[PDB]
């Protein structure tokens, strides 16, 4: 069963006494139903909804770094509503492993 | 690769009858101006010219006999972009599997896009986690807030364009000496006598140069019924 | 397109005519029709009344109404 | 256009609309029996018109669970979704996804224009003959109807079987829910048509299967051989999508995926061999009796497992995130009305208890209980979960604790006293009953009409 | 290994210049292979008659060339020269001297960072590890406690059913009272009707 | 505070009922002449003609996007170089005020927390055991009650008198031995 | 327990009270919730405990009615449901006076038993 990654007690050694744990506010903000502008026409209604996905937003660490929304599923990812066509570039599992080869290191 | 089907009679050589027919202008077309079935046929009839001319061979260097058979010379840059366009097509048909990725080397997606969707696993046995999807745009150093594993996005662009193999060797390949169509000639000569021709590229292109039907039996080549 | 992106792009922008969302109600009040309609109809065939009062298939009282 | 499409998520859609339309014949139709059963007496149908209340009861049932209920559940959300749960950019079979829905449409079409010319009786959805087999043309037109409605089955199955061999990502319990379904359906409706073509060659043939030295319960074997699997065809697409929702709003891993997954394959097998559960008052051998009984006992396990995996996805949940979502609430009403609805399933289950219960409006509540409540509102919670992917509105029903609570009262009203005249007992497809029946016939009446009301308030 | 040994495209030769396998419908011309094979020489018996490619004389010089610059590809080149080199020792020269496309990630543009977010790499991951240590102790604690709580349920459950164990319990004691006790069992009592 | 009066302004009351003046007053079914815009007719959606009549898909307008080289238009990063490196800004989405209405402030705080999982394999395996078993004792607890009460129908009986009875639409025909 | 035998790097409150604090609240108002214990304006924050200055890991507890009404609001300061009540602040009494505990809790249980007894019969 799955129960978190493994930590080691030196990788919670801190480098200054005064390291505590990062309060960074991961609620993305208030959100209601998209409302559009009446002046905007289809074209740019579109590009409205578009800006409007909460599946682009994430959250920036202290070091730059940024946290997505992520979701169990592939459902979530796609844009809301639903477009017509939505994985044009295949969706990447990343599986990782422990083997490797030469090539890919350099002396 | 796995995903493609089986080599078409195309894959391999072209026929005859797509020569284009102005092989004087052809020869001194850029390669940048030249389609692909222009540039197909520059290529092999410059560089069958070369090849078929054995007594010019071992003093020609390798510098320019690969540029007379159409061949890249690789460099660093180029070979940056082939390799990142050959994992790109090689991901549409397989597994995405490799080492875990941290900040000094995040997992490489490449994309044309901006946006790829991407799914962390997590690491390897019980560090291994449920698939988390999220959105991977570019410009951003992605964390999964599981395992914290480092992704990035790496995008096949180049001034308004995405990498091919024909814009690596547009933008990377020089034009060399203008081909001299007394080679053709020469080497025509050379293989073509009496009505023995053992260079058919070169017999039908000394022909289009003449300006197709001068040479014998060529009128009847072209005539066809349907 | 961006017009073409998102399917049935004008109800997801909210700008499609309100006709259709009538049709669609339309469609299933119709639908609903066929269990009512044919029950008058046929009580009417066999007794000549589209509806029963309750119970007059019973005795009843004489000053029942 | 609009027929034309072929985009999956647009046919899709074109599930849910068409499934909602249906439906409202088919609760126009509860109506009217609910409201006829109100007392003693007649109320709406005349006693020269009992014919009608026969066609009703058959039309409600066939309706509901060919037209509504499997559209929706096997037809709606997994166009929908299941190409996206997959990573693939759409259906493998694009041109057969278009042609099942207007394959649904044009036999519903069939089916209520039989209403409207054909003279109006019933034989029940099961069409036992040799009562089906006798009567008008109306039964040669729902005959029509349902074999083409197979067809469209089928194909959509052979659809969905075709993703595993382009799957991109993992197979997600849901993906394992409907592939498991669709398996049911390769294997159950080659059988349905074959009997199905039997009733037909009666009717229409002058065949002599369902008459003297012919066997009827032949029938019952071949029809129940796909009935209960069909039962278990509608719930399983449910069971799946009542996995995502409370996995995603928990923001929980599924607990023991493997043994969720292996579970629904179980039900499956265990539900391909316990058929004749339903022909317990036929008479058939001791031997038989007590394997069938065996073996409907079993699925409870599997069954239970999945239950007790949903529990603990919801225990331990945040609290600080909002529960009355309605989606969550619909998932984990689910699990509180189906525990009631297998549990009477387990005590009908009981062949000498089932003697006494056999054709009484306990079996009805018990299979309202399942479908009527818990795949309706499973339907709905999946549809709900999906509202922003979807991008339906004009709706109040995404946050509406009133609905909820109002739909759950009602239909409890309805169904709950509908086991107590089980043991009075009222026998199932009739109209008039004894005068000491009403009470309680008049309470679930009430029920009916109130829950009604409580749709009318969603737009 | 493939396709039964039949390969997906090969060459086929005609000895008339003036013969189309279409349009003509003689019977007595044979065609050849790729190395000039008739067709009426079976697969099995050409394919063990050793061809070599020849190359014109003139030619010598280049791939004696080649063999210097590269002297791992000098033995290829030296049976091409004596004509020693079969379609095989070709493959094997080709596919030795194939090699992959590099990357080099060097040359990857990086997500735009400030030098402040750089040098705050070690505090992130050490939240991340913390993170981890206490999601674990976390699961441990809640498995416990909710599984534990279980069994109040079990035990409710149980106190529940027992109250209808009692009611049954005395239901039966009544019935074995009624037909022996009862006054309401009445015997010599009900007289048929008779047809109306 | 009342973040609805925030963005009041930019919500301004409709006039028409469906938003729509009467065709009448104005012709919405016609297609717009304005430049550019002869896929859409004049309230905006898309025209019969542009996806029904004259559908591309279905041979109308026939017009390849990619070019000879086989590209098309791919618009690049925002590149910024800096200390010796070529960095990519990415592009953040606009404030949500701006798309949704409500200011973001007073944003209550959800912090970080890492997937909640349940802990202790060897207690968990034990549950789940329990999970499928526990039903398994129940169910065999009743199968000796099944089989006997099945038994028990079936039973070869002394009995003394038989009735015979026919079902017929719709009355109950009953059989009886007469007494002699 | 998760802070007292568990886990020692979570703030640990101090309990003002074992019985929730009842206060009518109004919708469409925020009200900051004391998690320390240590407030004189309690169930609230009042800028001087520790939630309002920050201190030791202690911040005030957001909180946001749906509609008007009177609530119960946690005083033991460890309740799940925090800031409403739920119930912990008698459990978390019957960890720190587990005697007392276990008579609350059979005078519960006998009150349950008789009257279901009662009932059923
Ligand atoms: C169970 C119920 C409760 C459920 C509660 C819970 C619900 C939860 C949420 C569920 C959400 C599910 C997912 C929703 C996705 C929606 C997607 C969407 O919007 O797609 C876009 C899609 C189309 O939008 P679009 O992209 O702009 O399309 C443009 C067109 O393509 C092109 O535009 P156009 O204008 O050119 O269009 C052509 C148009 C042109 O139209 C016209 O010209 C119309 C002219 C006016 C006609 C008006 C009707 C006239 C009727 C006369 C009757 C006379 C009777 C006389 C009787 C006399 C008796 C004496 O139409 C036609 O030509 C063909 C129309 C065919 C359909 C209508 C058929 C009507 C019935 C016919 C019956 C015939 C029976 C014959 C029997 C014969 C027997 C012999 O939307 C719709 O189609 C509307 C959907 C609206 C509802 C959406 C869901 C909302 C949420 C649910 C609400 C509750 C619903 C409850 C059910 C209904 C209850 C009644
Ligand atoms: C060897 C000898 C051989 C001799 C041979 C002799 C000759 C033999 C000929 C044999 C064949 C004859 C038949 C030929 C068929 C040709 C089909 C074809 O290729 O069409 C191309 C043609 C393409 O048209 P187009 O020329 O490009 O122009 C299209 C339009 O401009 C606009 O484009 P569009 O595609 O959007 O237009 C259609 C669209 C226009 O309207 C919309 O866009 C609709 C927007 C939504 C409004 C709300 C709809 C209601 C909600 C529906 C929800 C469920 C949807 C389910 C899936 C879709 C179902 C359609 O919708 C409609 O007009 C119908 C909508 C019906 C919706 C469902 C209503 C259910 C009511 C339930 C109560 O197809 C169509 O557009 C129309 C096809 C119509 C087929 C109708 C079949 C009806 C069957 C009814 C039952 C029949 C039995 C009982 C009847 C009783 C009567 C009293
Ligand atoms: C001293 C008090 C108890 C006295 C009596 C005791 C009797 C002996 C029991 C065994 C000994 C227990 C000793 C416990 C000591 C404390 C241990 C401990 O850890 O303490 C801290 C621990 C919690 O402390 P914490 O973690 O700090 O959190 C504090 C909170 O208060 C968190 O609190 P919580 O979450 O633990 O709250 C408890 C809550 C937790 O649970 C819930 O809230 C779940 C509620 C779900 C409801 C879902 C909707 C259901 C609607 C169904 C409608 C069906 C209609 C149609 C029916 C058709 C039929 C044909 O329990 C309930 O709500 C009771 C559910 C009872 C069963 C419901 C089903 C009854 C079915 C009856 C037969 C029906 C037959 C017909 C139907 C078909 C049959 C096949 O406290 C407890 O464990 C307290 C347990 C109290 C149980 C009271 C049960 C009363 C009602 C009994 C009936
Ligand atoms: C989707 C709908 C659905 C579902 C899931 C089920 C599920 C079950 N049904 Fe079904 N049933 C119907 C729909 C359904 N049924 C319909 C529509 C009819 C009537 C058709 C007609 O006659 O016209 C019918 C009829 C029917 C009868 C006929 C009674 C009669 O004709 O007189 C019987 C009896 O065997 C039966 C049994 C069962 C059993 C044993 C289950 C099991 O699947 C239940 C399993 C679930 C549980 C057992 C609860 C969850 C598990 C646990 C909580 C674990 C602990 C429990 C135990 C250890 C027991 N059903
Ligand atoms: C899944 C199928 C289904 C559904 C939903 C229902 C729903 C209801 N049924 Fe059901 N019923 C059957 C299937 C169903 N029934 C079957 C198969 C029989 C036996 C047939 C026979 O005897 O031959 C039967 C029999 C039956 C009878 C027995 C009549 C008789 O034979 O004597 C009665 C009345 O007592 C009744 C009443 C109701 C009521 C009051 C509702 C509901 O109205 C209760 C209220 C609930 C709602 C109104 C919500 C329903 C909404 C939808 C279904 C749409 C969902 C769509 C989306 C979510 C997109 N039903
Ligand atoms: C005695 C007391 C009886 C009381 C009966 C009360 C009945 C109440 C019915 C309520 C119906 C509500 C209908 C409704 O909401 O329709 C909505 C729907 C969609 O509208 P919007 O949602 O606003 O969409 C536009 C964009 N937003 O509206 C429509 O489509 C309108 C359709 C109206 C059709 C009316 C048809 C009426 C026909 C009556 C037939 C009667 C037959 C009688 C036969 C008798 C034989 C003896
Ligand atoms: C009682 C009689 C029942 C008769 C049923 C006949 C049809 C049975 C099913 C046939 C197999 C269906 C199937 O999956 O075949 C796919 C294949 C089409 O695939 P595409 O949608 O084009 O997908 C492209 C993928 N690159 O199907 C066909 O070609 C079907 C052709 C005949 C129509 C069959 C379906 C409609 C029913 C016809 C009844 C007559
Ligand atoms: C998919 C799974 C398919 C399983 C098919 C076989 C299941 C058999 C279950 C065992 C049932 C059993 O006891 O068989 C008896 C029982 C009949 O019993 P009685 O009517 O009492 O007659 C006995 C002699 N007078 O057999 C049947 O009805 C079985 C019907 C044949 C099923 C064949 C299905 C083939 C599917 C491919
Ligand atoms: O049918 O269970
Ligand atoms: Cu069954
Ligand atoms: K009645
Ligand atoms: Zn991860
Ligand atoms: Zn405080
Ligand atoms: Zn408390």
């Amino acid at each position: 069963i799955y129960e978190g990654q493994t930590v080691q007690e030196s990788e919670l050694i801190p480098q200054e006494d005064d390291w505590v744990i990062e309060e960074t506010n991961f609620c993305l903000g208030r959100n209601c139903y998209v409302r559009f502008r009446e002046e905007d026409d289809l074209a740019r209604r579109a590009l409205h909804q578009m800006d409007s996905q909460l599946n682009k937003m994430h959250t920036r660490l202290r070091d730059g770094t940024v946290i997505p929304y992520m979701s169990f599923h592939p459902d979530e990812m796609v844009d809301r509503p639903a477009p017509i066509h939505t994985f044009s570039e295949k969706p990447l599992l990343k599986w990782t492993w422990d083997e490797t080869y030469e090539e890919a290191y350099d002396d | 690769y796995r995903h493609w089907h089986r080599m078409s009679e195309d894959d391999w050589a072209l026929p005859l009858d797509s020569m284009p027919e102005d092989v004087k202008t052809l020869m001194a077309t850029p390669q940048t101006e030249r389609g692909f079935v222009e540039d197909y046929w520059y290529n092999r009839i410059r560089g069958e010219a070369t090849l078929l001319d054995p007594e010019a061979l071992p003093s020609k260097s390798y510098i320019a006999l690969a540029r007379d058979m159409g061949l890249q010379i690789v460099d660093e840059p180029s070979s940056h972009m082939m390799g990142l366009i050959e994992l790109y097509e090689y991901l549409r048909g397989a597994s995405f599997v490799g080492p875990f990725g941290t900040i000094e080397n995040p997992v490489l997606v490449p994309a044309v896009g901006q946006e790829r969707v991407v799914a962390c696993t997590g690491g390897v046995g019980d560090e291994e986690h449920f698939t988390l999807w999220f959105r991977c745009r570019e410009g951003f150093m992605y964390r999964c807030g599981e395992c914290d594993q480092i992704f990035m996005l790496v995008r096949l662009y180049y001034e308004d364009r995405y990498w091919t193999q024909t814009l690596v060797r547009d933008t990377f390949m020089s034009d060399g000496d203008m081909f001299d169509l007394k080679t053709l000639e020469r080497v025509h000569k050379m293989w073509n006598k009496d009505e023995m021709v053992r260079w058919e590229v070169g017999y039908w292109a000394q022909d289009y140069v003449l300006g197709k039907g001068v040479l014998p039996g060529m009128v009847e080549e072209h005539t066809r019924v349907n | 397109n961006l017009e073409d992106h998102f399917d049935l792009a004008e109800y997801m922008m909210k700008m499609h005519n309100p006709m259709s969302e009538y049709l669609y109600w339309i469609a299933g009040f119709v639908s609903g029709l066929h269990g009512i309609l044919p029950l008058l109809h046929s009580n009417y065939y066999f007794s000549g009344m589209f509806l029963p009062r309750d119970n007059d298939n019973t005795q009843l009282c004489d000053d029942s109404w | 256009f609009y027929i034309l499409v072929n985009n999956n998520k647009r046919i899709g859609i074109y599930y849910i609309k068409l499934s909602i339309i249906i439906g409202i014949l088919g609760i126009v139709l509860s109506y009217i029996i609910r409201v006829e059963l109100y007392n003693s007496g007649n109320r709406i149908i005349k006693y020269d018109n009992v014919n009608y209340y026969n066609m009703v009861i058959t039309l409600h049932g066939l309706l509901m669970i060919f037209y509504i209920i499997m559209p929706g559940l096997y037809g709606g959300i997994p166009l929908y979704i299941l190409p996206i749960l997959s990573v693939i950019t759409d259906i493998v079979l694009p041109r057969i996804n278009n042609i099942s829905i207007i394959i649904v449409l044009i036999s519903y079409i069939v089916v209520i224009n039989s209403i409207v010319i054909e003279y109006n009786i019933g034989t029940g959805w099961t069409l036992y003959p040799p009562l089906s087999i006798i009567g008008t043309v109306i039964v040669n037109m729902i005959l029509y109807g349902l074999i083409i409605i197979g067809i469209s089955s089928i194909i959509s199955a052979i659809n969905f079987m075709n993703i595993l061999i382009v799957i991109d990502g993992i197979i997600y319990v849901y993906i394992w829910s409907i592939i498991i379904t669709s398996v049911l359906l390769i294997i159950s409706l080659p059988i349905l048509n074959g009997i199905l073509l039997m009733i037909l060659s009666d009717i229409y043939f002058n065949s002599i299967y369902f008459i003297l030295n012919g066997d009827v319960v032949l029938y019952q074997h071949l029809f129940w051989y796909f009935g209960h699997p069909e039962v278990y065809i509608l719930i399983l697409p449910a069971f799946g999508i009542i996995s995502i929702i409370l996995s995603v709003l928990n923001n929980k891993i599924i607990f023991g995926m493997k043994s969720m997954i292996l579970a629904i394959i179980m039900i499956s097998i265990l539900g391909s061999i316990v058929w004749a559960h339903h022909i317990y008052t036929v008479g058939l051998e001791l031997d038989t009796k007590i394997y069938f009984n065996n073996l409907t006992l079993i699925i409870s396990i599997p069954t239970g497992n999945k239950i007790y995996n949903w529990i603990i996805l919801y225990i331990g949940s945040y609290n600080i995130l909002y529960n009355g979502y309605q989606s969550l609430i619909f998932s984990i009403m689910f699990i509180i009305i189906f525990i009631i609805g297998g549990i009477t399933g387990i005590i009908i289950s009981i062949d000498i208890i089932d003697i006494g219960l056999h054709d009484t409006y306990y079996i009805v509540s018990h299979f309202h209980y399942i479908l009527s409540i818990g795949a309706v509102i499973s339907l709905l919670a999946g549809i709900l979960l999906l509202k922003d992917i979807i991008g339906y509105y004009n709706v109040i029903i995404k946050i509406n604790k009133y609905f909820g609570l109002l739909l759950f009262i009602n239909i409890n009203i309805i169904f709950t006293p509908q086991f107590i005249i089980g043991f009075n007992v009222m026998p199932r497809r009739i109209l008039e009953y004894s005068d000491n029946i009403i009470v309680w016939n008049l309470i679930s009446s009430i029920g009916s009409i109130s829950t009604i009301l409580i749709l009318l308030s969603i737009f | 290994a493939y396709n039964g040994g039949y390969p997906f495209h090969y060459v086929v030769q005609y000895d008339d210049p003036n013969y189309d396998c279409e349009a003509d419908f003689e019977f007595e011309e044979i065609p050849r292979d790729e190395f000039g094979v008739p067709a009426h020489i079976p697969p099995e018996l050409s394919t063990q008659i050793r061809h070599t490619y020849y190359v014109p004389p003139q030619y010598y010089p280049f791939l004696k060339k080649l063999g210097e610059d590269t002297p791992e590809l000098k033995p290829y080149t030296d049976k091409l020269i004596m004509g020693d080199m079969t379609y095989d020792d070709y493959e094997e020269m080709f596919y030795k001297f194939a090699k992959p496309l590099k990357i080099y990630r060097s040359r990857l543009p990086l997500p735009y960072r400030t030098d402040e977010e750089i040098s705050q790499e070690k505090y992130v991951n050490w939240c991340g590890r913390w993170y981890s240590y206490r999601q674990r102790l976390q699961g441990d604690y809640y498995s416990r406690h909710y599984f534990r709580d279980w069994l109040i349920g079990v035990m409710l459950g149980m106190y529940l059913g027992n109250l209808c164990v009692q009611q049954h319990r005395q239901y039966r004691v009544d019935m074995k009272l009624f037909y022996l006790e009862a006054p309401e069992h009445k015997i010599n009592w009900v007289k048929p009707r008779g047809d109306l | 505070k009342s973040y609805y009066d925030d963005f009041k302004d930019r919500l301004k009351p409709g006039k028409y009922t469906q938003g729509r003046c009467p065709q009448s007053e104005g012709d919405y079914r016609q297609e717009s002449k304005t430049i550019g815009r002869e896929h859409l007719n004049d309230d905006g959606t898309r025209s019969k003609r542009y996806t029904v009549k004259e559908a591309d898909a279905l041979g109308y307008h026939y017009h390849p996007p990619i070019d000879k080289k086989g590209q098309v238009y791919v618009k690049g990063p925002n590149t910024v170089i800096e200390r010796g490196q070529t960095w990519i800004k990415g592009y953040e989405l606009p404030s949500m005020e701006y798309t949704y209405g409500p200011k973001q402030e007073d944003i209550p705080f959800y912090p970080r927390v890492k997937l909640n999982v349940w802990g202790n394999y060897n207690l968990v395996m034990k549950v789940e055991f329990l999970f499928f078993y526990l039903p398994t004792i129940i169910v065999f607890g009743i199968c000796i009650p099944v089989y006997t009460i099945n038994f028990a129908q079936e039973e070869v009986i002394y009995t003394t008198m038989t009735v015979k009875v026919t079902g017929r639409q719709w009355y109950w025909v009953y059989e009886v031995e007469s007494p002699t | 327990t998760w802070t007292e035998i568990w886990w020692e790097h979570d703030p640990t409150p101090k309990v003002a009270q074992y019985r929730p604090y009842v206060c009518t609240v109004e919708s469409g108002k925020v009200y900051w919730w004391c998690a320390c214990g240590e407030s004189k304006t309690q169930p609230w924050v009042d800028g001087h405990c520790k939630c309002s200055k920050r201190e030791g890991g202690f911040r005030p507890r957001r909180w946001e009615p749906e509609h008007d009404g009177v609530r119960l609001f946690c005083g033991c300061k460890s309740c799940f449901s925090s800031p409403t009540w739920n119930g912990g602040c008698f459990t978390k009494w019957m960890q720190s006076n587990p005697a007392g505990g276990m008579l609350y809790c059979f005078a519960a249980a006998f009150g349950f038993g008789t009257l279901t007894v009662y009932r059923k019969f």
